[PDB]
């Protein structure tokens, strides 16, 4: 039982820390994903801009 | 049956044992190296008890020295009588115990208790006649409680018909070293009650009391506990050691006195209490060796009613004078003595006086007032238990809150028990 315990005790946090550090690592990328998506979205604006200068001549 | 094996185990049980081997082998007239230089032969005689005879007439004690670290039995080795000891009977761990029974019974001594027994083995082959067993420990720590209490197991199971004795030190708040002393005192107290035919509850705050109040020493050291002790490990192994015409091993003092099998706990006593000039006389010796003072064990005799009584008196006096004594404090103090257990003190006497002392008295007594010492180690572990103070320390090393409401109520019933013949 002391071994049981004590193995217990190294699993679970072996997996609750893996889970952490996935989860964490999910979060951060897809909050720097939509960074970047907004950052594209300013592109695809100033695109349009330069279109509607050269179709309005 | 002749040969006992000796086993130390723990700091407490190294030290006390260790005394035991500096003051026989003084009495035996066994040097520091082992060699004899004695005068009498009545110290050869029965030198077989607690000897094995080597090679070029050279005396080793049967003695195995337990512990879970070095530090201590190190110590052993260092000190004064440490040259005497079979370097094959050291068996040590290196972790230690920390004060943690679970950790002496269950985890760390269960790796080390194996190489022990072999030892034992090794010491009770070469034995024309084994009688028996006898130990030293504390019930307070982690190793001389729990693996202490565990090599008893064991040595029961191996050796079921061979008389088990022990000098058990009790724990106290006066003399402490951690606060779950109580804990791992209760837990090696059912133990004993089940393996062990004689208990020597020798209490650490007797031991101190006896030092501060009827000594006159302000801050006493486990020297001068351990000190009073070897007096009476010495008295208690006398009428082994020597003659004198007494035919007796340890079954058969046993057998007169212990008339239930789980009461076998003795509360030792010493007259005079030393730190002289004057020798004592033998109306002095008896009437200081029944005194509550004198006691070893902090209970007061009055409070109970003696199951049977033990003296041994060392020394060149009256044999008449000792009877006449004897009979003085029975017939004048009867209903302190079990009237169902007709002539329940017995009484021997040795020529040869201990180091020091002219003359002097070993008091071996099983009374029912040694209930005041399980019931005092009961309410110290009650007041933890009920809030499960500490407890992590013994569940980290496998235990279960179950064995703990065990062993409360397996000492609960032995103080009932004592109860039971005190009001018959
Ligand atoms: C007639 C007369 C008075 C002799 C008598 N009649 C009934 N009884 C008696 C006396 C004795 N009865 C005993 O039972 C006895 C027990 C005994 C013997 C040896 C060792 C240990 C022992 O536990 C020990 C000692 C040192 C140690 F390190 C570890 C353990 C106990 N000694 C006695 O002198
Ligand atoms: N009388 C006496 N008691 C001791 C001595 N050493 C430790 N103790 C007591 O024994 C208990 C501690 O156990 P100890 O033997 O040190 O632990 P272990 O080495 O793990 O068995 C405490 O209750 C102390 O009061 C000693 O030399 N003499
Ligand atoms: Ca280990
Ligand atoms: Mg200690």
């Amino acid at each position: 039982k002391a071994i049981e315990e004590n193995n217990n005790f190294i699993k679970m946090a072996k997996e609750k820390l893996a889970q952490k550090m996935e989860s964490n690592k999910e979060n951060r990328e897809a909050h720097l994903a939509a960074m970047l998506e907004r950052l594209q979205e300013k592109d695809k604006h100033a695109e349009e801009v330069r279109k509607n200068k050269e179709l309005k001549e | 049956m002749r040969e006992i094996v000796h086993i130390q185990a723990g700091q407490c049980g190294n030290q006390i044992g260790a005394k035991f081997w500096e003051v026989i082998s003084d009495e035996h007239g066994i040097d520091p190296t082992g060699s004899y230089h004695g005068d009498s032969d009545l110290q050869l005689e029965r030198i077989n008890v607690y000897y094995n005879e080597a090679t070029g007439n050279k005396y080793v004690p049967r003695a195995i020295l337990v512990d879970l670290e070095p530090g201590t039995m190190d110590s052993v080795r260092s000190g004064p009588f440490g040259q005497i000891f079979r370097p094959d009977n050291f068996v040590f761990g290196q972790s230690g115990a920390g004060n943690n029974w679970a950790k002496g019974h269950y985890t760390e001594g269960a790796e080390l208790v194996d190489s022990v027994l072999d030892v034992v083995r090794k010491e009770s082959e070469s034995c024309d006649c084994l009688q028996g067993f006898q130990l030293t420990h504390s019930l307070g720590g982690g190793t001389g409680s729990g693996m202490g209490t565990l090599l008893i197991s064991k040595i029961r199971e191996e050796y079921p018909d061979r008389i088990m004795n022990t000098f058990s030190v009790m724990p106290s708040p006066k003399v402490s070293d951690t606060v779950v002393e109580p804990y791992n005192a209760t837990l090696s107290v059912h133990q004993l009650v089940e393996n062990t035919d004689e208990t020597y509850c020798i209490d650490n705050e007797a031991l101190y009391d006896i030092c501060f109040r009827t000594l006159k020493l302000t801050t006493p050291t486990y020297g001068d506990l351990n000190h009073l002790v070897s007096a009476t490990m010495s008295g208690v192994t006398t009428c082994l050691r020597f003659p004198g015409q007494l035919n007796a091993d340890l079954r058969k003092l046993a057998v007169n006195m212990v008339p239930f099998p789980r009461l076998h706990f003795f509360m030792p006593g010493f007259a005079p209490l030393t730190s002289q000039y004057r020798a004592l006389t033998v109306p002095e010796l008896t009437q200081q060796m029944f005194d509550s003072k004198n006691m070893m064990a902090a209970c007061d005799p009055r409070h109970g009613r003696y199951l049977t009584v033990a003296a041994i008196f060392r020394g060149r006096m009256s044999m008449k004078e000792v009877d006449e004594q004897m009979l003085n404090v029975q017939n004048k103090n009867s209903s302190y003595f079990v009237e169902w257990i007709p002539n329940n003190v017995k009484t021997a006497v040795c020529d040869i006086p201990p180091r020091g002392l002219k003359m002097s008295a070993t008091f071996i007594g099983n009374s029912t007032a040694i209930q005041e010492l399980f019931k005092r180690i009961s309410e110290q572990f009650t007041a933890m238990f009920r809030r499960k103070a500490f407890l992590h320390w013994y569940t980290g090393e496998g235990m279960d809150e179950m064995e703990f409401t065990e062993a409360e109520s397996n000492m609960n019933d032995l103080v009932s028990e004592y109860q039971q013949y005190q009001d018959a």
